[PDB]
C-alpha cells in the first residue's frame, strides 16, 4: 500500500435555530427497493455511505428514477429541505471568465476527476444529517438506514466544497508549473499551456502523479473531449472564440415568449457580432407579461429584426487577449438611445464587442449616454483584462472640453482620442452666462387652475411685444414650459428670458437634447435655431415685474 | 494579548459585500502584501465555510511610493456592535479645532499587535480578485485588529492610552486625538518645534513596537485655527442692472429662509417695469435702506444653530467651476454648522472628479477634527462616475457615507 494523504474536511453547520431534516419516505415499488439495495451495498463497499442505528432521527427521501431507453436504475436522493437548513458558503463559481480575456493556446488537454468528487469526505459532525431509508419490501421489516460519508451529489455545499478542495491540492502544482493554466469545471480539469507537446504531455502525467498522492486516479484512456470546447454558450479554439450558433426563427407572427427569446439571443450574440440593436424588439415586451400573447411586429421592429439577421449571416470570431499590448474601445451611437462598442488590440481583430442602452428616464442627451457607455466599458473591461481601455470616441476634444468645464456635475472619462465617424456626438445649444446686451428680453409666465385645468402662458417684453394664450387641460409645470416656448418662438436669433420657474430651470440647467416632454422637446427644437439665448430665474410673488405683471395676466 | 469578545448587532449576520473590479497593478500590490501579511500572522486563507465578504482594494497615501491595503469595512462597521464596555465614549474634546497646528499620524500598524476573538475573525473575510476570474479568488480573514474596523480603536484605547501616557504627561498642553486608524496631534508650537514633537511621538509608538509600521514616519500637516469660513456677502456697486437686481433678490429671497429678517419688498419693486436686462436701474432710497439692513443682518451668525451628536452630519458640495468647490455642512436645513470653499486642486487640472474626491477627504478630515465623526455627502455626480473611478484618487484610511444629487440645485449660484 502506498500512503495517499488525506483530503482534510471542510467543517459545516446548519443555518442558527434550524435542526436538520425529517422528511418522510415515500413508499416505493418492490423493483425500485431491490435497485436501491444493490447500488447503496455497492456505495457502501465504496465508502461513500453507511449503515446506522435507530437513534439518528432525521431523514432525507430517496427515490429510484428509470433512465430513459434503459432497464437501469440509478439513486436520487431528495435534499431540498436539508438545503434549506445547510448554511450559506462561499460559492466560488459566481463569476465565470469571459473568452475574451483569456490567452490562446497552442494545447488544452481535459482530465477527467470523477472520480476524486466522491472520495471527498464530509464533515463527520454533519453526515448525521444526510441520513435516509430505503424502505423494506411490504413494510415487515425495519426501513434500512444509512448517512453519506462523501459530499452528496444534489446537497448544497457539494459544489464549492468540492471546487474549494480541488483547488487547494492543485495550488502547489499551479504555483511551481507558472508555465501553465488550470481551470476546473464540473468534473473535468482543463490544462492549458504553449509548451512544445512532448513537454505539454509530460506536465500532464506529471499532474496525473500529483494527483495520486490523494489518492484520485484519472483515466489513462484519454478523454473524448479536444479543442474545440463548447462551454457556457460559447465556442473556445485555441486561438480564437466566438458564441455557439445564433440562428433567428422565421415566424409569421411573434408570441411574448418568441420576443423575449429572440432579444436573448441577440444579447448573448451582441458579444461579438458587432452592431446588433434590441430597442424596437425589447419596445414590444413593455409592460405586460402573458407570455403566449401575439405581438404584431412594428414596422421599425421589422427593420431591427432584418438588420440583426443580415449581422447574423455568417459567423464572426473574437481573439484572445494579448498582455504585451494596449487595450483599444471604440464606441459608436446608433440612434434610439443605443451605442456600440468594439475592444481589440489590433486593427479589424476584435476581442469581444457590446452595446449599451440609454436609461430610463425624463430627459438626456448624447453626451451624458455616451459617458455612461464608457464608464460601462471601463468597468467591464477592469473585469475582463485588468485595465481600462484607450477610447476611441466620436466626440471632438473641444465639444467634451466645453461641455465638461460648464456641466453643474463633476465628470470624467478617461484618456481618449476623437475618432471622426459619424453621427458625432455634438452640443446641440449652449446658454450664455450673462445677459446680452441689445437682445429682447421677454418676461414670461403661465398658471393653471388645479381644479378646472385651464391655464394661460404669455410673455412681455421690454419692446412691448405681448401674449398670451389660453390653454386647456393643463397644468403649472406645463404652462411655465409653454411660456418659455413662446418667448422663444416669437424672439429674434439673440433674447433674454426672465422666468420664476424652478421646474424648468431644472429641467434646461440638465442640458436635454431630448425628451419625454413633447413641450421640453419643442423648447430645444428653438434653442438649436437660436445664435444666444440667457435665461434669468427670479423668484416668484415678490413684486418682481414683467414677470408680476405677465403673472397677472396668465392667473387671471 | 487575551481579545475582547465582539459581537454583531442582534439579528445581524455578517457582510456579504460583492468585491469590485481591481485593476492588474492593484491585485499585484495586494497578493504581495497579503503574503506578508499571512507570513507575520496577521491574515489567515479561509474556506468555503465562511460565506462573508467585504471589499478590499489598495490606495497610496500622500507622499509615498508604497501601496497600501485598504478595506472597506463600512458595511461591517455598521453591523458591530457599540463599544461601551469600559467606557461611555471619550468626549470629543472640542480644543482640538482650536490648535494652531493639528497633524495626522496613521498609526492603524499598532492595532496588528492585538489578536482578534475568534469568534469574530470570520466576519472580517475578505477576497482578491484575480483578472477574468481565471482563478478562486484569495480568500483572507484577520486574526489581529484590522484597519478600518471601528472595533479597533475601541479595543486598542487602553493599549494606546497607556503607551502615550508619558508624552501627554510630559507635554499636558498637547491634544491628542484619535480617530479609526488615525491620531491627531494639536500644538501651539512653532512648526519647527511642533514638528520635532510630532517625531519625539513617533519614537514612544517605534519604541514600544520593538518590544516595522509602512506609514508612522508620514505626517498630514492641518491648520485648524486657519480654517476659513463663508458668511452671505452682497454685492457692492455704483451702477445695478436690472440683470445685477433680479440677482441679489434671488439670493436675499434665499437668505431669508436663513435670516428671517430678512426684507426684499423695496428692491423687488425696482423690477417692477420690463425693462432690458443689461439696462442701469438707479436704487430708490427706499431700497438702499433696505439693502443696508440687510447687509447688517447679514453680519451677524444664524440664529438656533446647535450640534446634537445623536444626529447625522450631511455635506453637501457644489462645483463652481476653474477649479473651485464650495461646501456646507449641517443637521437641519439652513442651520450651517460650518460653510467652507476650496480652489487648490492639487494635481488635478483635468479631472473633475479626482477635485471632487480630494474635496470628500478634505471635507471629512474637517469633520473629524471639529465632531469626531464623519458626515454624509450629497456629491454633485452620476452614481456610475464616481463608482468607477473615486477609489483611483483615495488617500485616506476611513470612507464616509454617500448618495447622489442628479437635479441642479438652483443655490449654487448663492454660494458662488
Ligand atoms: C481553512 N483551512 C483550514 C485553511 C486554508 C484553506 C484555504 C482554502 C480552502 C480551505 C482551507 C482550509 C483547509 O486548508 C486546506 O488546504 C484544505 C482545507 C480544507 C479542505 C481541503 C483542503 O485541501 C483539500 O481539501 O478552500 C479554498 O481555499
Ligand atoms: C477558463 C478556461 C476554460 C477552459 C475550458 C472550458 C471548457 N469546456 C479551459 C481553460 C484552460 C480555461 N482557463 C484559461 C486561462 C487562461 N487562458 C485560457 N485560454 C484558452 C482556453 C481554452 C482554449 C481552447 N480551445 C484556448 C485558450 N484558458
Amino acid at each position: 500500500m502506498v500512503p495517499i494523504s488525506p483530503i482534510e474536511t471542510v467543517p459545516v453547520k446548519l443555518k442558527p435555530g434550524m435542526d436538520g431534516p425529517k422528511v418522510k419516505q415515500w413508499p416505493l415499488t418492490e423493483e425500485k427497493i431491490k435497485a436501491l439495495v444493490e447500488i447503496c451495498t455497492e456505495m457502501e463497499k465504496e465508502g461513500k455511505i453507511s449503515k446506522i442505528g435507530p437513534e439518528n432521527p432525521y431523514n432525507t427521501p430517496v427515490f429510484a428514477i428509470k433512465k430513459k431507453d434503459s432497464t437501469k436504475w440509478r439513486k436520487l436522493v431528495d435534499f431540498r429541505e436539508l438545503n434549506k437548513r445547510t448554511q450559506d458558503f462561499w460559492e466560488v463559481q459566481l463569476g465565470i471568465p469571459h473568452p475574451a480575456g483569456l490567452k490562446k493556446k497552442k494545447s488544452v488537454t481535459v482530465l477527467d476527476v470523477g472520480d476524486a468528487y466522491f472520495s471527498v469526505p464530509l464533515d463527520e459532525d454533519f453526515r448525521k444529517y444526510t441520513a435516509f431509508t430505503i424502505p423494506s419490501i411490504n413494510n415487515e421489516t425495519p426501513g434500512i438506514r444509512y448517512q453519506y460519508n462523501v459530499l452528496p451529489q444534489g446537497w448544497k455545499g457539494s459544489p464549492a466544497i468540492f471546487q474549494s478542495s480541488m483547488t487547494k491540492i492543485l495550488e502547489p502544482f499551479a504555483a511551481q508549473n507558472p508555465d501553465i493554466v488550470i481551470y476546473q469545471y464540473m468534473d473535468d480539469l482543463y490544462v492549458g499551456s504553449d509548451l512544445e507537446i512532448g513537454q505539454h504531455r509530460t506536465k500532464i502525467e506529471e499532474l496525473r502523479q500529483h494527483l495520486l498522492r490523494w489518492g484520485l486516479t484519472t483515466p489513462d484512456k484519454k478523454h473524448q473531449k479536444e479543442p474545440p470546447f463548447l462551454w457556457m454558450g460559447y465556442e473556445l479554439h485555441p486561438d480564437k472564440w466566438t458564441v455557439q450558433p445564433i440562428v433567428l426563427p422565421e415566424k409569421d407572427s411573434w408570441t411574448v415568449n418568441d420576443i423575449q427569446k429572440l432579444v436573448g439571443k441577440l444579447n448573448w450574440a451582441s458579444q461579438i457580432y458587432p452592431g446588433i440593436k434590441v430597442r424596437q424588439l425589447s419596445k414590444l415586451l413593455r409592460g405586460t407579461k402573458a407570455l403566449t400573447e401575439v405581438i404584431p411586429l412594428t414596422e421599425e421592429a421589422e427593420l431591427e429584426l432584418a438588420e440583426n439577421r443580415e449581422i447574423l449571416k455568417e459567423p464572426v470570431h473574437g481573439v484572445y487577449y494579448d498582455p504585451s499590448k494596449d487595450l483599444i474601445a471604440e464606441i459608436q451611437k446608433q440612434g434610439q438611445g443605443q451605442w456600440t462598442y468594439q475592444i481589440y488590440q489590433e486593427p479589424f481583430k476584435n476581442l469581444k464587442t457590446g452595446k449599451y442602452a440609454r436609461m430610463r428616464g425624463a430627459h438626456t442627451n448624447d453626451v451624458k449616454q455616451l459617458t455612461e457607455a464608457v464608464q460601462k466599458i471601463t468597468t467591464e473591461s477592469i473585469v475582463i483584462w485588468g485595465k481600462t481601455p484607450k477610447f476611441k470616441l466620436p466626440i471632438q476634444k473641444e465639444t467634451w472640453e466645453t461641455w465638461w468645464t460648464e456641466y453643474w456635475q463633476a465628470t470624467w472619462i478617461p484618456e481618449w482620442e476623437f475618432v471622426n465617424t459619424p453621427p458625432l456626438v455634438k452640443l446641440w445649444y449652449q446658454l450664455e452666462k450673462e445677459p446680452i446686451v441689445g437682445a429682447e428680453t421677454f418676461y414670461v409666465d403661465g398658471a393653471a387652475n388645479r381644479e378646472t385645468k385651464l391655464g394661460k402662458a404669455g410673455y412681455v417684453t421690454n419692446k412691448g411685444r405681448q401674449k398670451v394664450v389660453p390653454l386647456t387641460n393643463t397644468t403649472n409645470q406645463k404652462t411655465e414650459l409653454q411660456a418659455i416656448y413662446l418667448a422663444l418662438q416669437d424672439s429674434g436669433l439673440e433674447v433674454n428670458i426672465v422666468t420664476d420657474s424652478q421646474y424648468a430651470l431644472g429641467i434646461i440647467q440638465a442640458q436635454p437634447d431630448k425628451s419625454e416632454s413633447e413641450l421640453v422637446n419643442q423648447i430645444i427644437e428653438q434653442l438649436i435655431k437660436k445664435e444666444k439665448v440667457y435665461l434669468a430665474w427670479v423668484p416668484a410673488h415678490k413684486g418682481i415685474g414683467g414677470n408680476e405683471q405677465v403673472d397677472k395676466l396668465v392667473s387671471a | 494579548i487575551e481579545t475582547v469578545p465582539v459581537k454583531l448587532k442582534p439579528g445581524m449576520d455578517g457582510p456579504k459585500v460583492k468585491q469590485w473590479p481591481l485593476t492588474e497593478e492593484k491585485i499585484k500590490a495586494l497578493v504581495e502584501i497579503c503574503t506578508e501579511m499571512e507570513k507575520e500572522g496577521k491574515i489567515s486563507k479561509i474556506g468555503p465555510e465562511n460565506p462573508y465578504n467585504t471589499p478590499v482594494f489598495a490606495i497610496k497615501k500622500k507622499d509615498s511610493t508604497k501601496w497600501r491595503k485598504l478595506v472597506d469595512f463600512r458595511e461591517l462597521n455598521k453591523r458591530t456592535q457599540d463599544f461601551w464596555e469600559v467606557q461611555l465614549g471619550i468626549p470629543h474634546p472640542a480644543g482640538l479645532k482650536k490648535k494652531k497646528s493639528v497633524t495626522v499620524l496613521d498609526v492603524g500598524d499598532a492595532y496588528f499587535s492585538v489578536p482578534l476573538d475568534e469568534d469574530f475573525r470570520k466576519y472580517t473575510a475578505f477576497t482578491i480578485p484575480s483578472i477574468n476570474n481565471e482563478t478562486p479568488g484569495i480568500r483572507y480573514q484577520y486574526n489581529v485588529l484590522p484597519q478600518g474596523w471601528k472595533g479597533s480603536p475601541a479595543i486598542f484605547q487602553s493599549s494606546m492610552t497607556k503607551i502615550l501616557e508619558p508624552f501627554k504627561k510630559q507635554n499636558p498642553d498637547i491634544v491628542i486625538y484619535q480617530y479609526m486608524d488615525d491620531l491627531y496631534v494639536g500644538s501651539d508650537l512653532e512648526i519647527g518645534q511642533h514638528r520635532t514633537k510630532i517625531e519625539e511621538l513617533r519614537q514612544h509608538l517605534l519604541r514600544w513596537g520593538l518590544t516595522e509600521p509602512p506609514f508612522l514616519w508620514m505626517g498630514y500637516e492641518l491648520h485648524p485655527d486657519k480654517w476659513t469660513v463663508q458668511p452671505i456677502v452682497l454685492p457692492e456697486k455704483d451702477s445695478w442692472t436690472v440683470n445685477d437686481i433680479q440677482k441679489l433678490v434671488g439670493k436675499l429671497n434665499w437668505a431669508s429662509q436663513i435670516y428671517p429678517g430678512i426684507k426684499v419688498r423695496q428692491l423687488s419693486k425696482l423690477l417692477r417695469g420690463t425693462k432690458a436686462l443689461t439696462e442701469v436701474i438707479p436704487l430708490t432710497e427706499e431700497a438702499e435702506l433696505e439693502l443696508a439692513e440687510n447687509r447688517e443682518i447679514l453680519k451677524e451668525p444664524v440664529h438656533g444653530v446647535y450640534y446634537d451628536p445623536s444626529k447625522d452630519l450631511i455635506a453637501e458640495i457644489q462645483k463652481q467651476g476653474q477649479g473651485q468647490w464650495t461646501y456646507q455642512i449641517y443637521q437641519e436645513p439652513f442651520k450651517n454648522l460650518k460653510t467652507g470653499k476650496y480652489a487648490r486642486m492639487r494635481g488635478a487640472h483635468t479631472n473633475d472628479v479626482k477635485q471632487l474626491t480630494e474635496a470628500v477627504q478634505k471635507i471629512t478630515t474637517e469633520s473629524i477634527v471639529i465632531w469626531g465623526k464623519t458626515p454624509k455627502f450629497k456629491l454633485p455626480i452620476q452614481k456610475e462616475t464616481w463608482e468607477t473611478w473615486w477609489t483611483e484618487y483615495w488617500q485616506a484610511t476611513w470612507i464616509p457615507e454617500w448618495e447622489f444629487v442628479n437635479t441642479p440645485p438652483l443655490v449654487k449660484l448663492w454660494y458662488q
